[PDB]
């Protein structure tokens, strides 16, 4: 059983409250794991306001953005759930601000408060689809350059619709819809008993 | 209802920007087929054009049209801004693939499952 | 002028869709020959060609005749 | 020996053997592979030894080496740097990831084998094929490029 | 500005790099770098994987630095189930962590100077890497890609009398690093080239997300490994190489520092090796011992399930990070109680640089940019994941 | 003639080799800087045909004003170096 | 190794080390093949007696986040401690 | 026989399992290139080396196309390929009678020893294919020769179907690629001034799909279609205007014919796979005959395609890089004679 | 703790003494000759190339390499289909289909595994219970024809068959560890 020092969840629990209690116009919740980990949710709007709170204020310094992502929970209403993860050099701490985004109500763009997103935002776009207003140049960067959809949602398959193969016919590259030659096995793993309250 | 406007505040406004688009695109047709050196007749791709762009003409909500230019626009900078060589825009042709025909019988003769 | 309307019917009358026999200064082709809102914008631009004369939408989307047209192109 | 059969098949045997000991390897180092060839250009297997020369650029090479996935946008380049290389060309596909999918064949942005995209010569096996592996590999290409018999199909056609 | 498109020229290669650029003949306007050349889908792979069957996956997100990415993975997935693995496998885990790192920065430096055009130190150093692999092989059983550190601890008992070899070699290796030395660290030429070249300020660098040597170089102390001590590497002693005129030679020397205090951390963990198990007991989270589940139920049903099913993680998220060779590699994974991962953004030091290549590169040559992207050691498998 | 004999195989020895390995098978870079130095280079180079007599010169019965003149032309030269780099010249 | 003594020193100059105490190339110091069985130790948990499970499974006695500042005179505080500064190396302050 | 099941791209099966003696051919590659598309077993004899064999492993998939070694001499050779397959293609021809091949071996002798053994096999259909207006006393020795056996391949296997192609359209060809590469040739000589010959061109591709759905459909036996094309063209308006494309001068100049074979005679004299031939000059200014026919092209199910559309891809390789870009529109149609 | 690299303590004033010895540094380019020392001295050393062929580097047992499937002492193949090595394949490359043998056991009628679609892991070594499909020694497989890579029960048997000597020894080596 890992080692779990309370200290933490003591410290970070209060900046939390701090936090909330600086931006209670954003935040919406604030908790910590069971990992010692903070969470702050922040009302989409709230992207610009609470980063850059984090980004310069003495009690919190987050200078720099460790990750940008958006889990995609199709059940929840708005789809996304952008994640950002940052860092404090200073406080040597680290928090999360996630804030919730469907499909076509796009969040604002972070590349003022920490230029670092301006690559991470791009792979959001393509992978998820989720648009990011003021972005110097939003553009797929991981996709084929002529890819239709966005691959992470979880209502894309795997395997996609398009594959590419040599034509001698045209001499050029072509794409065909997929045609697999052993399906993914999709095995079923989920057992029929819980383990815990949880 | 009661959406939030992403860049568009109605219908009319967001036409305006596809008519913007496909006056790009139409501008644009000729320089490609002949900065890819593609093998068609530009006649023929501002038709392809025409296509995608109606493809999408049911769409009514202002919303889903504003992302879809916005998508729009990347294509064309893909495409002028040459990063999509000839096999990207080819594909759009969709020539090698052979056409499946849609009528009932047609299936019937070829397909368990239509 | 005239000859500016010339040009005018003269690109329209290069344009496939548009019939040469409905064709007249007065045709509205959006609402009369049958022109599609498309289409509209590509005429503009033969005669941003023809004429080597930008028209913003705003302004072109009110052009659908081809009168309206030569009197644009007229100022 | 006197025929002009024993003439045929003597030259090639020396154009056969031109080509097998100076085989130059273009590489397109995708993925992993190309680390673990790399392993094969450095001192324990020196490639150059068997006459393949470390790193040509693709008008002088006479084999490519797949090492790695070939997603759906490096494919058309492939195709291209494949269909620029001189005439006598030979592929050699490193990793299970280049011959065939491997991990990543399911993936919507991997071509499930680089055979799809261009000839391939020799499939070298493995997740990291092993350096030996490719020289092994390498060596399987001279084996068939000494039995191609160019000159006799010419003389009995 | 012409476009020239370099880059798909196999020039500073690091994987296949579509680096458009516009240049008025020999100076770099602006670096539009083009990503995903490589893109495979490891993210979204995983959802459909149980939490076993995608760790080989971590080891091919950035192959050079093999294991110290799965070790990410492995303190990922511990946390989720607040477990810890058994005091042997950690200092296994720094052991082999720091190898990699050694092997990361063999890879780093000597690839940079093949670029750059000496070629005799790739060839001198490889031969140290060898020998490295075989530590991997007769650790893990393949050269590279081993699937040794598992989420639980290590997979096996390092082989009776590795140790001993690990010692010989990093007896020796130090005077490896200090001939490359001799031929580049006071080159004439070598400075030229590399010094003053991408010089990143300090709060540039925290800006654009850098967090590596990159920030290290600047002068920003920052090691996760001393800040957020992962593993038993609170337990050693090192120092963090610092640089200041932060530039590509002074990075450089900072990667040859950190191989010189890799030996270090080396060298304390064969002497302060425990005796103990090398993974979990935990038969819910660790697959029993063969000769167990043979001879024992509950180890064959615990070996049928853990295999065929899976982990189970209980449901949470957590983002945690390591400080991989390149720099902090993260891999946030979100997690429902099922066996299979829900998300899994890896965090991939390498996305950050690479978008630092145009903040760095500015005016700058068309060889300028070569000695960059060397100075990031930029692998495309961990940017376009 | 011996002269001529030598370059003829010269060209037909190369002439040879292209010519079987042809048969045996079977927009706007431009930067001052580079017109420059070629400006520069020839500058340089009519010095070094003013300064290339200078082995006959050396038998010259005058002397001091063979090397009077011949300091003077390289210095003066050099001056015009030293303005090429004093200027953004030869800073590329 | 097997080198004439004269190369050896040749080498040992030009390079400007001993470079024949430390060979890269491996002569019979690597640990022989064949090294003897393992028997490896059991670990914590296999005890016969007070080994319950449910006294040793962290994977789930975890319990769901902690929640603060749910919608549904102060002092100042900071995300942690301010962090302490690192001290200059002993062994080897610089270079 | 195998039921089709699948969505119809590659990794998909169609059930045709089909020998195809000469794949390595210009239209062969085509033909291939269908089956495989569509998911057929393909057997491909061949004779020439592995390497030169390559470019037609990627097309079909894994386990669909196979490779024979076959010798034409031999009878055991074909024997074996046809054991397993139901449906034989033969597309063995030259245009030079090579030393140890005659025109009689090239067409009719080898193609029947072919369908002989595919009849033996039990073999569902056998497709041939030999030129179109193909007298048994045309002047070419190849054509005529070429009308000979088909015939014969009738008595070895009756009820086979006999498409008669025209001189193809195609990149690789020769009828658009000869002309183009007279270019080398200061002038480029035209029997009668290129005229009176007209020829009706058909593309590559339409020539091969029809090939390829005689294979799948009932209606194809005993069948001599003729795919020909969309326009007929004197000769004059092609040689110009492949010239065109090329951007290359056009410098129609008539060249007595009695002479020319004599140039033909001279090329053909070639060990190298001669570049003109005494029987290629014959056929080039033998005129295409008409089209009162079993059609071949749309009766089979594939619209032929106008030579100008693709012309632009079998030429653009003969163009120079002040031309490369220019394109299609840019060039001037040549003139269709329905005479 | 931290190291400064390259952060010169202090300015030395320049004096004579050193200032030739720095100027003589860049005109006698002093330090690159220093570099062709090291160079030559290599030159001296012996290479560490093996005779591919004739010699081949060294593996010790747990190489991986190719995967083969073993049989009992007595001839009974071990592999008793539980399908478990399917299941934990992390490639999706093993595919497993059975049916009771007429002599009653459990058997595999169809054992495919996609050596392109593998990456060799070795998570199926460690996953059988009988211990049937193993990682076997041979890394060199490589083949002409995509099909032969594919392997069929057939090819995997004889393939043990053939190492089942060193395959035997090499688990003999490492089942105590494992
Ligand atoms: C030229 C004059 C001879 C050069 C010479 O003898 O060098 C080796 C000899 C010993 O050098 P080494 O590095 O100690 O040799 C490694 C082993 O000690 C000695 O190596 P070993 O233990 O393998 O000894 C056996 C070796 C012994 O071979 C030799 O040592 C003589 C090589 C003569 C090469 C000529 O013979 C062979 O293995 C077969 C190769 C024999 C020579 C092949 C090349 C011949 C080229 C002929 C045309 C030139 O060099 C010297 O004695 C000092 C030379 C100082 C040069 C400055
Ligand atoms: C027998 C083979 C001998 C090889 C010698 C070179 C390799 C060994 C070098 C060993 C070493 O590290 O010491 C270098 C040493 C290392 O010195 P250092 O660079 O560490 O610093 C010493 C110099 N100070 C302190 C002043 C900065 O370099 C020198 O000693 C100076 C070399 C000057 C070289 C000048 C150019 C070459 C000579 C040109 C004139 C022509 C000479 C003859 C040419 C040939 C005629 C036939
Ligand atoms: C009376 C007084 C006489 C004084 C003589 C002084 C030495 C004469 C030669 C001086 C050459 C000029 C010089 O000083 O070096 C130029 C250059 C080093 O310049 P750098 O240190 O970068 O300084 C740049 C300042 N803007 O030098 C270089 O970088 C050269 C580039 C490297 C090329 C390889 C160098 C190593 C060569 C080793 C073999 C040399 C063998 C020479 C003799 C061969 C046989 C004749
Ligand atoms: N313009 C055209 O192409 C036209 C063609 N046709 C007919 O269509 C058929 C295909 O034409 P095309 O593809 O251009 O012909 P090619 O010149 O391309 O050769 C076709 C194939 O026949 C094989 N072949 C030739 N001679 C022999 C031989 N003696 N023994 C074994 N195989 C042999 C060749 O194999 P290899 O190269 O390995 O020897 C080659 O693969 C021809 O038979 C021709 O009569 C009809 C009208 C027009
Ligand atoms: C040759 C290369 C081919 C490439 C073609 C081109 O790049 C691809 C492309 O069209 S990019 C997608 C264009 N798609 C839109 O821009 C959205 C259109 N939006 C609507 O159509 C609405 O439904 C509307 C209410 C406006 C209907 O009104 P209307 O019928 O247009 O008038
Ligand atoms: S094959 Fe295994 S190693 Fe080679 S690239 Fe694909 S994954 Fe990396
Ligand atoms: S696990 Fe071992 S035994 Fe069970 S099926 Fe796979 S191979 Fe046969």
């Amino acid at each position: 059983v890992r080692p779990r020092s309370d200290v933490t969840h003591k410290q970070l629990s209060a900046f939390g409250e701090y936090v909330a209690e600086i931006l209670p116009k954003y935040v919406q919740q604030v908790q910590v794991s069971c990992l010692d980990e903070l969470e702050i949710c922040i009302h989409p709007d709230g992207v610009i306001p609470t980063l850059t709170f984090l980004r310069d204020h003495t009690n919190a310094q987050f200078k720099s953005l460790a990750d940008l992502t958006a889990v995609d929970v199709p059940t929840r209403q708005n789809r996304f759930e952008i994640v950002y993860n940052l860092l404090s050099l200073r406080f040597n701490s680290r928090i999360r601000v996630k804030t919730y985004a469907d499909e076509l109500t796009p969040i604002d763009s972070i590349v003022s408060v920490h230029i670092a997103a301006n690559w991470y935002e791009r792979e959001v776009w393509d992978m998820f689809g989720v648009f990011f207003f003021n972005h110097p140049d939003l553009r797929r960067i991981l996709t084929d350059y002529g890819f239709e959809g966005h691959p992470f949602r979880k209502d894309f398959p795997l395997t996609g619709y398009v594959e590419l193969r040599y034509d001698d016919e045209v001499k050029r590259v072509v794409a065909e819809p997929v045609e697999l030659a052993q399906e993914f096995r999709k095995f079923d793993l989920n057992s029929p008993w819980e383990a815990f309250p949880a | 209802t009661s959406v939030k406007p992403i860049f568009s505040r109605d219908l009319n406004e967001a036409k305006r920007r596809v008519r913007e688009l496909y006056r790009a695109w139409y501008r644009e047709v000729p320089n490609t087929v002949h900065l890819m050196q593609l093998d068609i007749t530009v006649k023929q791709g501002r038709d392809k054009v025409r296509e995608m762009f109606m493809k999408n003409a049911h769409v009514t909500d202002p919303r889903v049209v504003d992302l879809l230019v916005i998508k729009g626009k990347m294509e064309l900078q893909e495409t002028i801004k040459v990063w999509k060589q000839r096999t990207h825009v080819m594909r759009f042709f969709h020539e090698t693939e052979t056409p499946r025909p849609k009528d009932f019988l047609s299936k019937f003769y070829m397909g368990h499952d239509p | 002028l005239d000859g500016i309307k010339d040009r005018v019917l003269y690109v329209l009358k290069l344009y496939d869709k548009i019939d040469p026999e409905k064709l007249s200064v007065n045709s509205h082709f959006m609402k009369d020959l049958g022109l599609d809102s498309l289409d509209q914008v590509e005429i503009i631009m033969a005669m941003e060609d023809e004429f080597g004369f930008e028209i913003p939408d705003i302004d072109a989307e009110k052009l659908m005749c081809p009168q309206e047209i030569v009197d644009y192109i007229a100022d | 020996r006197s025929r002009a059969e024993y003439v045929v098949t003597k030259l090639d045997d020396l154009i056969n053997w031109a080509r097998r000991s100076s085989l130059w390897p273009m590489t397109f180092g995708l993925a992993c592979c190309a680390v673990e060839m790399m392993h094969m250009a450095a001192p324990r297997y020196d490639m150059d030894r068997f006459g393949v020369v470390f790193r040509a650029s693709p008008r002088q090479a006479d084999v490519m080496i797949v090492a790695g996935t070939l997603t759906n946008k490096m494919a058309p380049a492939l195709r291209k740097v494949y269909d620029q290389m001189p005439e006598p060309r030979y592929v050699v596909s490193m990793g299970s990831c280049a011959n065939g999918g491997g991990y990543y064949h399911y993936s919507y942005s991997v071509v499930r084998g680089c055979d799809r995209i261009v000839p391939v010569d020799i499939y070298v096996p493995g997740c990291p094929p092993t350096a030996e592996a490719l020289l092994y590999g390498i060596l399987q290409l001279q084996r068939k490029i000494k039995r191609e018999q160019k000159l006799k199909i010419w003389y009995r056609r | 500005n012409m476009t020239l498109n370099f880059g798909p020229q196999h020039p500073a290669a690091h994987g296949v790099l579509r680096l458009v650029l516009e240049l008025s003949g020999e100076m770099v306007r602006k670096c539009d770098p083009h990503i995903g050349l490589l893109h495979r889908g490891t993210e979204k792979l995983i959802e459909y994987k149980t939490y076993l069957q995608a760790l080989p996956y971590f080891d091919r997100l950035d192959y050079v630095s093999m294991m110290c990415n799965e070790q990410a993975y492995s303190i990922a997935v511990e946390k989720l189930l607040n477990i810890q693995p058994p005091p042997r496998a950690q200092w296994i885990r720094v052991l082999f962590g720091e190898i990699t790192r050694i092997l990361n920065h063999i890879m780093a430096v000597t690839t940079h100077a093949l670029d750059i055009g000496a070629m005799t130190p790739f060839f001198w150093m490889f031969e140290e890497r060898e020998k490295m692999f075989e530590f991997y092989e007769r650790v893990s059983g393949a050269r590279m890609h081993a699937a040794y550190i598992r989420p639980g601890g290590v997979h096996q008992d390092l082989p009776l009398g590795l140790l001993d070899d690990i010692y010989e070699f990093s007896k020796n290796f130090s005077l490896r690093i200090d001939e490359v030395e001799e031929m580049l660290t006071n080159n004439r030429i070598w400075r030229n080239r590399t010094v003053d070249i991408g010089v990143v300020t300090a709060e540039d660098a925290l800006n654009y997300g850098f967090s590596g040597v990159m920030l290290r170089g600047s002068g920003i102390q920052w090691d996760l490994r001393k800040t957020q001590p992962y593993d038993v590497y609170d337990q050693v002693e090192f120092d963090v190489p610092i640089g200041s005129r932060g530039d590509c030679y002074d990075r450089y020397l900072c990667r040859v520092e950190e191989m010189r205090q890799s030996l270090r951390i080396i060298e304390q963990c064969l002497n302060k090796m425990p005796p103990g198990e090398i993974k979990v007991d935990d038969a819910k989270v660790s697959p029993p011992k063969r000769a167990e589940m043979k001879t024992s139920m509950e180890s064959l049903i615990h070996h049928f399930k853990l295999y065929t099913e899976g982990y189970q993680v209980p449901p949470g998220a957590t983002y945690t990070a390591i400080e991989a060779p390149k720099g902090e590699f993260g891999v946030y994974l979100v997690s429902d109680g099922s066996s299979r991962p829900y998300r899994c953004k890896i965090k991939a030091p390498g996305f950050a640089h690479l978008a630092g290549l145009d903040k760095m590169s500015k005016g700058h040559m068309l060889a300028d940019v070569v000695a960059i992207i060397g100075t990031q050691d930029i692998v495309f498998g961990e940017i376009d994941r | 003639m011996n002269l001529y004999t030598v370059i003829f195989i010269n060209i037909l020895l190369s002439l040879t080799l292209i010519l079987v390995a042809f048969w045996l098978p079977q927009r706007l870079p431009f930067s001052m800087k580079f017109f420059l130095v070629a400006i520069t280079f020839l500058l340089f180079d009519l010095e070094i045909a003013l300064l290339l007599p200078l082995p006959w010169a050396i038998q010259t019965i005058k002397t001091s004003t063979m090397m009077i003149m011949a300091f003077i032309l390289v210095t003066i030269l050099s001056l015009g170096l030293a303005y090429e780099w004093t200027q953004k010249g030869l800073e590329w | 190794a097997s080198a004439t003594r004269v190369i050896q020193k040749l080498r040992n100059w030009a390079s400007g080390q001993d470079l024949q105490a430390k060979l890269q190339l491996r002569y019979q110091e690597i640990a022989k093949r064949t090294q003897p069985p393992p028997k490896l130790p059991v670990g914590p948990s296999h005890k016969l007696s007070n080994n319950y499970y449910c006294t040793r499974d962290g994977r789930r006695e975890v319990v769901p986040p902690s929640i603060i500042m749910s919608s549904q005179e102060k002092k100042a505080v900071t995300p942690a401690p301010p962090m302490k500064r690192w001290e200059l190396s002993k062994d080897q302050p610089y270079l | 026989a195998v039921i089709p099941h699948g969505k119809g791209g590659r990794s998909s099966v169609s059930g045709v399992v089909a020998t195809v003696f000469g794949a390595t051919g210009f239209l062969g590659r085509y033909v291939v290139n269908h089956l495989g598309r569509m998911g057929s077993q393909v057997i491909i004899p061949y004779r020439c080396d592995v390497y030169d064999i390559m470019h037609l492993r990627l097309m079909g998939d894994l386990g669909q196309l196979t490779f024979l070694e076959w010798d034409a001499r031999d009878k055991d050779s074909i024997r074996k390929a046809v054991q397993h397959s139901n449906v034989v293609i033969n597309l063995i021809g030259r245009e030079w009678e090579t030393r140890n091949f005659d025109f009689e071996d090239v067409f009719v002798n080898i193609p029947r020893a072919i369908a002989q053994a595919s009849k033996e096999a039990g073999v569902e259909r056998f497709i041939h294919v030999s030129h179109l207006n193909a007298s048994m006393k045309s002047s070419s020795k190849s054509l005529r020769s070429k009308a000979v056996g088909e015939k014969e391949v009738r008595s070895v296997f009756p009820e086979a179907i006999i498409i008669r192609p025209s001189d193809i359209f195609g990149r690789e060809d020769r009828f658009l690629n000869h002309f183009a590469n007279y270019r080398w040739f200061l002038a480029v000589p035209l029997v009668s001034l290129g005229f009176k010959t007209v020829k009706q061109p058909v593309y590559v591709a339409d020539v091969s799909k029809g090939i390829v759905n005689a294979t799948k459909d009932p209606d194809a036996v005993g069948k001599t279609f003729a795919f020909t094309g969309p326009n007929r063209y004197l000769l004059f308006h092609l040689v110009k205007y492949i010239f065109g494309m090329t951007h290359r001068t056009f410098i129609p100049y008539p060249l007595p014919l009695f002479v020319y074979s004599w140039i033909g005679k001279l090329f053909g004299l070639s060990p190298f796979e001669p570049w003109t031939t005494k029987d290629k000059v014959e056929r080039i200014h033998i005129s295409d005959v008409m089209p009162t026919d079993l059609p071949g092209l749309e009766d089979l199910g594939v619209q032929p395609t106008p030579l100008e559309l693709k012309s632009i891809e079998v030429l653009r390789r003969h163009r120079t890089y002040r031309w490369l870009s220019s394109e299609i529109e840019e060039t001037k149609p040549a003139k269709t004679v329905n005479y | 703790t931290y190291k400064y690299v390259n952060k010169k303590e202090q300015e030395s004033e320049v004096d004579m003494k050193s200032a030739t010895d720095n100027a003589a540094r860049i005109l006698m380019w002093t330090e690159l000759i220093r570099g062709l020392g090291m160079t030559l001295s290599y030159l001296f050393r012996e290479p560490a190339t093996i005779n591919y062929p004739f010699e081949k580097g060294p593996l010790s047992p747990r190489f991986r390499g190719e995967h083969a499937l073993r049989r009992y002492p007595s001839g009974e193949e071990r592999c008793i289909a539980c399908k478990l090595c399917e299941a934990i394949c992390p490639a999706q490359a093993i595919t497993i289909e059975a049916e009771p043998r007429a002599d009653g056991s459990r058997r595999t009628t169809r054992y495919d595994i996609d050596m392109t679609k593998c990456i060799y892991c070795g998570f199926c070594q460690e996953a059988c219970p009988v211990d049937a499909i193993v990682e076997g020694p041979n890394f060199e497989f490589s083949t002409e024809t995509h099909e032969e890579l594919l392997y069929n029960k057939e090819k995997l048997l004889n393939n043990g068959d053939k190492w089942e000597a060193e395959i035997a020894a090499n688990i003999q080596a490492d089942y105590l560890y494992r």
